[PDB]
């Protein structure tokens, strides 16, 4: 009923809202998310720095 | 091809990183007879006696070319605005 509001009040589990809205509104199976979220590597504190810098480049260079 | 290409650039990334560096504008085309060598022992390139003389110039040019092409694009835009 109000996607934005429930999300706004709890600014913590936006991950769950994204996954659920993937699950129901879009047509993807709630099986193909399961593996990819179970198969993930631990980001291991190394490639993240590269990941923070990453959020910063596609953001600025987006236009 | 900074002009001939040519872009605006009116909508471009803030362009933070660039300084020079590898900017020599050999526009492909607009080169006619390409005598590779030299006319004398003068000529050569910027005949300068400071180190950085080939990078101060380059910097100026990137900054001159970008600004000139941008003034051209913005004067075309204000043309349509009138």
């Amino acid at each position: 009923a109000d996607p934005q509001l429930i999300a706004a009040l709890y600014p913590d589990q936006a991950e769950l809202f994204l996954t659920m809205d993937m699950m129901d509104k879009q047509g993807i199976d709630p099986q193909v998310i399961l593996d990819a979220d179970r198969l993930t590597v631990k980001r291991s504190k190394e490639q993240r720095f590269e990941d923070d810098k990453a959020f910063e480049s596609a953001l600025n260079a987006s236009k | 091809g900074i002009i001939g290409a040519g872009v605006d650039p009116l909508s471009y990334v803030p362009m933070v990183g660039v300084t020079g560096k590898g900017f020599k504008l050999i526009n492909k085309a607009l080169v006619v007879g390409a005598e590779s060598a030299a006319l004398n022992v003068a000529s050569e390139g910027l005949r300068t006696s400071v180190a950085g003389g080939d990078a101060d110039y380059a910097g100026a040019a990137l900054g001159g070319f970008v600004f000139g092409a941008g003034m051209s694009a913005i004067s075309d835009a204000v043309a349509a605005g009138l």
